DNA sequence: AATGTTCCAGCGGAATCGGCAGCGGG
DNA sequence: CCCGCTGCCGATTCCGCTGGAACATT
């Protein structure tokens, strides 16, 4: 669904084995999964901030829950992430947190490990949302939480079972106890490290999945496919600022109005018009007349025909791309017409070319409706659906014409150093990997301002380049080239 | 900076002749005429428009020596085009049915340029002509009127009507003229044009022109 | 002055949901 | 004329994208 927000409980181990180092001063698996979980919220409080988040304590000692189970401790109900919830978290980091969390609550006790489940799915089951997925993430180490019953395991077992039928899957991740993974827990049956992508993969990012457009791509008389109009790339840009009253930290409840005829009383927007002063004549005409002379067709596509895609050169850009994909709800047989059109235009290699109109009233654009193919692979290799990709086309003023004036080539050998200057340089593009730097810092200020703590980080910019890289990998070569032909000559 | 166009078009009675069954092309070069003042009035571009029409009942011309230099009428001299620049052409109906030549224009053009390049600094000189091709063509001095040119370095434009060579209407990106819209005073009137253009400056003066 | 950024305004998708009609029974 | 459901369809809320207008800079 579109409006499932993701649901995530946080149920890490406290009992006796994540409170002592293993003889070594690196990090306590709790603190560890402290960590991970400061790193989840700080991560989804800004690429997921819809999602629902809880952290339940067992092996506990003292208790607290909506049942009464002992030694459950659920620190947070399920909920949006804050940061009052990311600093109540961070009062347990390091060895002062660790006595922090011993005095709170006190960790060491027998704990059940089907109370806990039982806790919870009853918090999964106290939230009036619409959820995608549940899953939980169990923080533990320990192998034989039965180890000295096997009714506990059977309930336990039982218990996993009754999660897993209503859509809860729990997923483990070992605080490895040695520090390598070596310890092979034979509950393959309870769940469905993998750690690091936890601990800092995605600094920010978003989500969602919406058709942007629902149009009618007419055969330019009656046959009408209903397709949607996907973006597949958008240019994401940071939060717009909130106005907020100094005094109270409140938002302010702006409200714009126009008045003073010369008089001071309010204007209705039915006693003003729209004028432009051209040279020294003032053209006037009223609102709906200014929205109105730019409307051309009814919103939809419309084929013009079809060229082979090499014909359209493909410098000319000017609006990113978009994805048709068949909509089959609206009219219906609509995918079979889309498949068709892909298939043949794919061996033809040509693209279609229609006349695009997005809302109701807005002038006509040229469009191409490249055919991209579907990949993948056994490992299945989902990187580019099939349908066809919106090329926007420009018209005749969108291109701008440049000097032009200027033709000297270079003889054929300064070519060859060149060359070996870039495949000496010569790398893999990206998967992704070049986040901005502007969004990230300003991702990190916001975090160091909501949580107040030491002082911003700095973002590592992957965008700059690793200057004194490429000049020891070059070596003794541009030199070479500085001054083959064209010494500066004083 | 500035720039300067001097626009001549036609008014003589073969182009704006009676409708074959598709247009008039005194209306096509009318519509293109008040396309390009309109987008110059409304873009408020620092430039000057001089309009003249050749083939006019009168003649209103600076320099009208004898039986030469007639039926041609200077309306605008090189200023900010307005309104009035606009509504003018919406408001001449009249054809004025004498046609007397179209290289008179030119060379009223070029006199123009020059009587009007004082005072005022100008990178470019842009001539546009609108023709039929249906008069007969003056040869009272072409080699220097040629020589005017290259030394003043200004390039020219020529529109000639659908006649180059489905239901053309307007613009199809199809056939220019139905089944034959030439004549032979307009077949040499091209071929003179054409020869004329491209001892200008070549093959790019043969790109430059346009029904 | 040329442009990039920010800001404001407007349109649409999607989910929800309530009541507006029209349609049978009393 | 009532009375009652019950489809269902309209409008809201929430997002999000785009466009237009305003900003500030060399």
């Amino acid at each position: 669904k579109y409006s499932g927000r993701d649901s995530l409980i946080f149920l890490v181990d406290a009992s006796k084995a994540m409170f002592e180092s293993q003889s070594e001063d690196e990090l306590t698996p709790f603190d560890m999964s402290i960590q991970c979980i400061q790193s989840v919220y700080i991560s989804k409080i800004i690429s997921s901030d819809r999602d629902l988040l809880a952290v339940v304590f067992y092996g506990t000692e003292k208790d607290k829950n909506s049942v009464n189970f002992k030694n459950i401790y659920v620190l947070q109900e399920l909920d949006n992430p804050g940061a009052k919830r990311i600093l109540e978290l961070d009062q347990f980091k390091g060895q002062q947190g660790q006595k922090r969390f011993q005095d709170m609550m006190g960790h060491g006790s027998d704990y059940s490990l089907s109370e806990v489940l039982w806790v919870c799915a009853n918090l999964f089951s106290d939230v009036q949302f619409k959820m995608s997925h549940k899953r939980i993430m169990l923080f533990t180490n320990e192998d034989n939480p039965h180890g000295n019953d096997s009714a506990k395991a059977s309930r336990a077992r039982t218990k996993a079972g009754d999660l897993r039928d209503t859509g809860i899957f729990l997923d483990l991740m070992h605080l490895k106890k040695p520090g390598g993974f070596d310890i092979s827990l034979f509950y393959r049956d309870i769940i469905s490290s993998k750690l690091e992508d936890l601990l800092r993969k995605v600094r920010a990012k978003e989500t969602r999945k919406r058709a942007l457009s629902r149009l009618k791509l007419k055969l330019n008389k009656d046959i009408v496919i209903s397709v949607g109009i996907y973006n597949l790339v958008q240019k994401a840009l940071k939060p717009p600022p909130i106005k907020l009253y100094r005094e109270t930290n409140e938002p302010v409840k702006t409200k714009t109005r126009t008045f003073n005829t010369s008089t001071g009383g309010l204007l209705l927007p039915s006693d003003t018009k729209r004028s432009q002063i051209y040279g020294s004549r003032q053209i006037i005409l009223e609102k709906e007349e200014t929205e109105e002379l730019k409307r051309f067709d009814d919103p939809g596509l419309m084929l013009m025909g079809f060229k082979p895609l090499v014909l359209l050169k493909k410098h000319h850009y000017l609006r990113p791309s978009l994805f048709v994909y068949p909509e089959e709800s609206l009219v219906i047989g609509s995918s079979t017409l889309f498949s068709a059109l892909l298939i043949k235009c794919l061996e033809k290699e040509v693209a279609a070319l229609c006349r695009y109109t997005p809302r109701r009233n807005i002038p006509p654009y040229f469009v191409a409706l490249v055919p991209q193919e579907e990949e993948l692979d056994d490992q299945k290799i989902q990187v580019t659906p099939p349908g066809f990709q919106l090329v926007f086309l420009p018209f005749a003023d969108d291109k701008r014409k440049m000097p032009f004036t200027e033709k000297i080539m270079a003889t054929p050998e300064q070519v060859g150093k060149m060359k070996a200057i870039v495949e000496k340089l010569r790398f893999t593009y990206r998967s992704d990997s070049f986040e901005n730097p502007v969004l990230q810092q300003h991702f990190r200020n916001l975090e160091a301002l909501a949580l107040d703590l030491m002082e911003p980080e700095q973002a590592v910019d992957l965008t700059l380049p690793k200057v004194e890289a490429m000049n020891k990998r070059l070596g003794s070569l541009v030199d070479e080239f500085k001054e083959l032909v064209y010494p500066p000559d004083y | 900076n500035k720039a300067a166009v001097v626009l001549c078009m036609d008014v003589g009675f073969t182009m704006s002749n009676s409708i074959p069954g598709i247009e008039s092309p005194f209306e096509q070069a009318k519509k293109v005429i008040t396309m390009f003042v309109q987008r110059q009035v409304f873009a408020e571009n620092k430039d000057e428009i001089a309009l003249v029409l050749f083939g006019t009942d009168g003649t209103d011309n600076p320099l009208s020596g004898g039986d030469q230099y007639q039926n041609i009428t200077v309306h605008r001299h090189l200023m900010l085009p307005d309104f009035d620049l606009l509504e003018d052409i919406e408001s001449k109906i009249q054809p004025g049915s004498q046609q007397a030549d179209f290289l008179d224009a030119l060379i009223v053009s070029m006199d123009v340029i020059q009587h009007e390049t004082i005072g005022k600094k100008f990178e470019k000189r842009h001539i546009e002509i609108f023709t039929d091709l249906s008069s007969r063509f003056s040869k009272s001095q072409l080699d220097i009127i040629i020589h005017s040119l290259k030394k003043c370095d200004i390039s020219l434009q020529f529109f000639l009507p659908f006649s180059l060579g489905g239901p053309f209407r307007l613009g199809g990106h199809g056939p220019s003229f139905p089944l034959k819209g030439i004549t032979e005073q307009q077949k040499e009137g091209l071929e003179i044009v054409k020869m004329v253009m491209i001892s200008l400056e070549g093959e790019d003066g043969l790109d430059e022109i346009y029904s």
